[PDB]
DNA sequence: GCGCAATCAGCTGTGACTACCT
DNA sequence: AGGTAGTCACAGCTGATTGCGCT
């Protein structure tokens, strides 16, 4: 997206400055930014609010009531493994993770290659049928770029 | 109060266009409708809240 | 180039005058052009049909509590299902409908597979006030439908319709094995979802030969149900399909005659309410059982009781009426009175049947080709 | 001419009623056409009359059209010739054309192509086939100032000369007074001087037959001429503009009214033109997506005609924009073109074809006549009744339900006259109860409701009383957008209030119920626009007025445009089940308390 | 100036309650004319009320 | 300390009400 | 004895200021 930073990050003399946006018969994607929750409180993942209970509850509610509208798999990314595990532990402590459990299966991506592969395989097989599943991972992980979520997956 | 409600209803619901329309209705057909076609046309031309 | 960037169309150039007053005659042709706006076919599609044993699966999960369709999904779904049952029995004389409700990861056969229209509507109205709990299980409903429809004769078209509201299903076993079993059993499965597209439903519909659709609104829901109303096309001659069915005469009882025997209806005896003790009704030709509704299969001897006019109403498709030869009035040398309506023939064109060589005006030709479906001259 | 009963009778003027009634048309000596709709030749007669005259009323049985000089100019602009139109009018007359129309038609049609205006190398020229007419207009004092420096002879080839660019409006106004109207024809097929662009609409956006007719009349002989196309907002209006831009195949400029209409036009172009985002630019001082070097530019009024100091970037953008030709300059909401600063906009940019689009061509101050020469002749006028008969336009059941004045308010209404009575009939308790009842009924039947209400001071207590969302107007940009976005796809909330904000072409979602209370005085444009927000009995809209007040006269005088369009306003005097449920202001205590808070303005 | 103007009238317009003057005619002693006619004159607006008393 | 969004000043459109010369 | 530039209400726009946020 920023074509002015790469030519100055490394010695470069671009002559293109070209971007392309795909078009089809219909809008194939619906990006949107969700700010404050139903409590009118921001859900920003600020370092001073990582342990805040309100933002964790808002994230849990978003993941819960979102999981009932989009079928066959949702891929969620967290900032880091520590924050991800703390958030899922907080959700487990409350009676909110169980509500998500009955809608879609919860799968967690870890550093183990074999465990990650088997989790991906079971997520794929769960999305193949109507059970549906949630794949929780990290943005800066080997699973972020190692796989592509083709149609009907995620 | 209860009397105020009745007074306000009497003032509002029958201010200008009822002191003659109600009297005309009292002096009107009274009996059954002319034809079923008239009733169908009236129902078609009436608004949804006027048919309830 | 573009079509509209060329020359501007002058539609008024059609009319012409030669005697300063001939324009009227031209508009007369327009009037003759006004009629015959139909294809002489009320349906114009499938000219035959085949018996169907359709099963309707209704979701009973919490997702039915959503208010996308006023008041909620369940109420609108059941209303449209009642309409669908009425229309389906109207357009299919010897078809059958069963109803299964999926709830709490289980499937309950709400109504047995039968041809009675009134029973299904009453069952749906009773089920309007059901409690939505748990999650649907497509596996159980499909297993029950396959188990019931496995023993049906091959000539019958076995169809299953699933109204899937929830986006998730709980499968006690692998569902693709069940899909392969259905494919081997030749069962057509069609799904009409409510929220969004689900992969399993699409795969099931594609593999079983059915159609998968997603509701946009209530009007689209009704359109999809109406599309499902139409029977599937059938081969010219498939098998030895014949079914033993009776034709009960509607004999009423009068105290003037000495053969007035009051009797309780067999169907009404099975209801919780007091059975109707009426003067008479429909008597089974085999065991003389009394029934009040048709078409209802006899509970005692197993014979099917069907009303003859319902079967005969579709006979015109078997023998469509051939189009009459349009002949101008001047070129016809004969009587100038219509054979059907006895009216004087003044139109520019006169239609003559190819069999009886009788003359029919435009109105009579349209009436014969649209409603009567039989040539009055050929009847004699 | 005779006034026996006060009616202009022309029995003796046109007796040619030979044989006998088959022609469904009547002509008037001064000018008028009456068409019988219940005729087998109705479609052909309608097509003939549309191409030659503009309608004045289209009721269900007898249409009435008017013959004007600009209508005849538009007719002769198309391939129709004088002989053809005269012989076809005589063909369908049933009474004989009076000898005051044939002379009028001949005089109007003779002087059509004598004077032409052309644009070349950022220079405006006036070319005439006959050299004599140039000397005919040479003595006119107003024209002589256009030439500089005096343009001694401007010998070319056919005599033409240059004119002052900023004084083009004056010469356009003068030429029609000189019986030599100008024509704006752009032969885009062969230019070889202008850099045509590679715009090409996708072959999936089908258009309705009336749009086909409008476009075909726009391009009659392979060239595009400036004109005005009037289509309802619910109908396809942006599609016509996109198709015209694609056919012109030149650099397009689109002008909107609001800062949100530009986004609407950009979305329409991205949807139905297959144009890369690099060429598309929006110049509204919000993102500045490099408008320099662009194919299609979209902007708004009140920005191209600034008389004050301009932004540095905006100044350079305007300087670049005023240095090249434009193809098919598209104007939106053309009805509000004749303004103090909007008129000069056409003089501040140079374009070959000027295409104006609107839904409500009616306007006060009789300035619509100026629009005939500001842009061009009224090209197409869609028939709304037949448009809604095809089912593509919602058949709105118009209602004009009035409420009596409460005794606690009529005394104050008759007591005061110095502009302080607006709030009195605006905040009528009976009208409030009627509005609340309608809101509750249409929420129970689940219909989207839009409540228009000017005089936002009253709208405050009108909306907070029911605790419902409203748009003050000077709130913000995000709040209004999010409210309108969640209004459509939300079952919990299905009713909104708008205060004069929705009186333009916006992206309001589909609604079935519109309730207008206390609008402007005689703004037929405003009421027509409000009605246009509903159609797209599928729907129906109500207008609430207070009896024995000026609002009755305002409602009577503002609905004449719609009854000309063919709509009928049923009068509702009683509301069924008004006392069935409880409504606000049930007792007299709060009604008389309302007097203090409604007189608490005291704007002195 | 604007922020003081927006509040200076809030207390100004909250004081007055009755704007319309009481029009109740307080007629004084009746004046007797011929034919048993009695006239009453309002002491507030000068309204004259002539009536026949049985 | 810098950068983005909220806020106001000034100008204009639309429609209607009002005080002095042919 | 009968008609139009200021004035008011309510919206729009763009041209600056101007306090608010910080892994
Ligand atoms: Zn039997
Ligand atoms: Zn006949
Ligand atoms: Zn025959």
């Amino acid at each position: 997206s920023p074509l002015d930073i790469y030519p100055k990050i490394l010695d470069f003399h671009p002559v293109t400055m070209a971007t392309f946006t795909m078009t089809l018969a219909r809008v194939c994607l619906c990006p949107m930014i969700i700010g404050r929750g139903n409590d009118q409180v921001a859900i920003s993942s600020k370092f001073e609010t990582r342990e805040d209970i309100a933002v964790i509850r808002n994230y849990g509610n978003l993941l819960l009531e979102m999981s009932a509208v989009v079928p066959d798999g949702i891929v969620a990314f967290f900032t880091s493994y520590q924050y991800m595990e703390s958030t899922v532990a907080s959700w487990y402590e409350q009676g909110i993770l169980e509500n998500i459990q009955r809608n879609k299966l919860l799968f967690i991506e870890t550093q183990d290659g074999a465990e990650t592969s088997v989790a991906l395989e079971k997520y794929q097989e769960a999305c193949e049928n109507g059970r549906g599943a949630i794949l929780l991972s990290v943005a800066r992980g080997k699973v972020s770029e190692g796989i592509d979520f083709v149609h009907h997956y995620g | 109060g209860t009397s105020s409600q009745a007074e306000a209803a009497r003032i509002l619901a029958a201010s200008w266009p009822q002191n003659r329309e109600d009297e005309e209705k009292q002096k009107l057909k009274g009996g059954p409708k002319k034809t079923k076609r008239e009733k169908k046309a009236a129902a078609s031309h009436l608004f949804p809240f006027e048919k309830l | 180039t573009k079509r509209w960037e060329g020359g501007y169309e002058r539609t008024w150039e059609i009319l012409k005058e030669d005697e300063s007053g001939s324009l009227k005659a031209t508009i007369e042709d327009i009037l003759f052009k006004a009629k015959r706006k139909r294809v002489f076919e009320h349906h114009g599609q499938v000219r035959l049909g085949m018996m169907r044993h359709l099963y309707v699966v209704v979701d009973g999960s919490r997702t039915m509590e959503d208010q996308d369709l006023k008041p909620n999904r369940l109420t609108c779904t059941l209303k449209l299902l009642e309409y669908f049952v009425e229309e389906y029995f109207d357009q299919n004389p010897i078809s059958q409908i069963g109803i299964i409700v999926t709830k709490s990861k289980r499937a309950e056969k709400l109504t047995e597979l039968s041809g009675n229209p009134r029973k299904h509507i009453t069952s749906l109205k009773k089920a309007v006030d059901m409690t939505c709990h748990g999650e649907p299980s497509l596996y159980n409903s499909l297993s029950i439908a396959m188990q019931t429809l496995k023993h049906m004769p091959g000539h019958t078209s076995r169809e299953v319709l699933i109204i899937f509201s929830s986006l998730t299903t709980c499968d006690p076993s692998n569902i693709y094995d069940l899909i392969k079993t259905l494919k081997a059993a030749k069962i057509r499965v069609s799904v009409i979802g409510l929220s969004a597209e689900v992969r399993v439903c699409t795969v099931l519909a594609r593999e079983t030969g059915g159609t998968y659709h997603v509701i946009l609104d209530e009007s689209h829901y009704k359109e999809l149900l109406t599309h499902h109303v139409s029977p599937p096309p059938a081969s010219s001659s498939s098998e030895c399909s014949l079914i033993r069915m009776g034709f009960p005469q509607h004999t009423i009882a009068s105290l003037s005659d000495q053969d007035a025997k009051p009797s309780f209806s067999m169907a009404h005896l099975d209801g919780n309410t007091e059975p109707g003790l009426t003067l008479g009704g429909y008597f089974c030709p085999q065991c003389r059982a009394k029934y009040c509704e048709l078409p209802v299969e006899c509970k005692i001897c197993g014979l099917t009781l069907v009303s003859a006019p319902h079967l005969a109403r579709s006979y015109h498709h078997l023998f469509p009426l051939d189009a009459f030869q349009e002949i101008p009035l001047e070129e016809y040398n004969g009587e100038r009175f219509c054979y059907g309506c006895q009216g004087e023939l003044k139109d520019q064109h006169v239609y003559v049947c190819a069999v009886c060589q009788n003359v029919f005006c435009v109105d009579c030709d349209v009436f014969v080709h649209d409603s009567l479906h039989c040539c009055p001259g050929c009847i004699h | 001419k005779v006034d026996e009963y006060g009616a202009k009778d022309y029995r003796l003027q046109m007796p040619l009623k030979d044989d006998h009634t088959s022609r469904p048309l009547w002509v008037a000596p001064d000018g008028h056409i009456f068409l019988e709709a219940f005729s087998p030749v109705y479609k052909y007669a309608q097509d003939f009359l549309v191409a030659i005259a503009e309608p004045v009323c289209r009721p269900t049985h007898v249409h009435e059209y008017k013959l004007t000089a600009y209508s005849l100019y538009a007719a002769v602009s198309v391939g129709l010739q004088t002989s053809d139109i005269t012989e076809y009018l005589r063909k369908l007359s049933k009474t004989g054309v009076p000898d005051g129309i044939m002379q009028f038609i001949k005089l109007c049609t003779v002087s059509y192509g004598k004077v032409k205006l052309v644009l070349k190398h950022n220079r405006y020229f006036v070319e005439s086939c006959h050299p004599d007419v140039i000397q005919h207009l040479l003595q006119d004092p107003v024209i002589r100032e256009c030439r500089l420096r005096n343009s001694e002879g401007e010998a070319t080839e056919t005599v033409s000369f240059e004119v002052k660019q900023e004084m083009i409006e004056e010469l356009q106004k003068r030429c029609i007074h000189l019986e030599y109207p100008l024509l704006a024809e752009y032969d885009f097929r062969n230019d070889s001087v202008n850099p045509d662009i590679n715009i090409d609409l996708k072959p999936t956006a089908v258009l309705r037959p009336y749009q086909e007719k409008s476009l075909r009349k726009m391009f009659g002989n392979g060239r595009a001429r400036s004109g005005v196309i009037v289509l309802p907002c619910g109908a396809g209006k942006s599609l016509v503009g996109v198709t015209a831009a694609c056919t012109v195949r030149k650099r397009c400029l689109v002008l909107g009214n609001s800062a949100v209409s530009v986004e609407q036009w950009k979305a329409q172009f991205k949807m139905w033109s297959t144009i890369d985002d690099s060429q598309i630019c929006r110049f509204t001082s919000d993102a500045k997506d490099k408008p320099i070097g662009c194919s299609v530019a979209i902007s708004t009024y009140s920005m191209l005609g600034h008389t004050t100091k301009r932004s540095w970037e905006a100044e350079r953008v305007m300087e670049w924009l005023k240095t090249q030709e434009w193809g098919l300059m598209i104007l939106d909401e053309v009805h509000t073109i004749p303004a103090k600063m909007f008129r000069r906009v056409l003089t501040i940019v140079q374009a070959h074809c000027k295409l104006g689009l609107t839904a409500t061509l009616v306007r006060e101050d009789d300035k619509i006549v100026d629009l005939n020469f500001l842009i061009g002749p009224k090209l197409y006028e869609a028939n709304w009744m037949e448009l809604q008969n095809n089912g593509y336009i919602a058949k709105v059941q118009c209602a004009e339900v009035w409420c009596p004045m409460s005794p606690e308010f009529y005394r104050e209404y008759v007591a005061i006259k110095t502009k302080k009575r607006i709030l009195l009939y605006t905040m009528n308790p009976n009208k409030f109860r009627a509005c609340q009842f309608l809101i509750k009924f249409h929420e129970r039947r689940n219909d989207k409701i839009i409540v228009f209400a000017d005089n936002v001071f009253a709208l405050k207590e009108y909306a907070i009383r029911l605790n419902k969302p409203y748009i003050y107007g000077p709130t913000s940009q995000g709040e209004r957008m999010q409210i309108l976005q969640n209004f459509k796809h939300n079952p919990k909330i299905n009713t909104i209030f708008i205060s004069k904000v929705g009186d333009t072409s916006f992206d309001l979602p589909e609604a079935n119920v519109l309730i207008q209370i206390s609008s402007h005085g005689g703004s037929r444009r405003q009421e027509a626009q409000r009605l246009g927000r509903v159609l797209r009995y599928n729907a129906f809209f109500y207008s609430l007025v207070s009896q024995d007040t000026q609002e009755m006269a305002y409602s009577t005088k503002r609905q004449r445009f719609l009854v000309d369009q063919g709509y009928s306003f049923k009068v509702i005097t009683k509301l069924a089940g008004m006392e069935e449920e409880d409504l606000a202001f049930s007792t007299k205590e709060e009604q008389q308390q309302l007097l203090q808070k409604v007189l608490a303005a005291t704007d002195l | 100036d604007k922020k003081v103007k927006e509040l200076r009238r809030a207390v100004r317009s909250s004081v007055w309650k009755r704007e319309t003057i009481v029009h109740q005619h307080e007629y004084g002693p009746e004046e007797n004319l011929e034919d048993d006619m009695y006239r009453k004159t309002c002491t507030m607006c000068g309204h004259e009320l002539t009536y026949e008393k049985m």
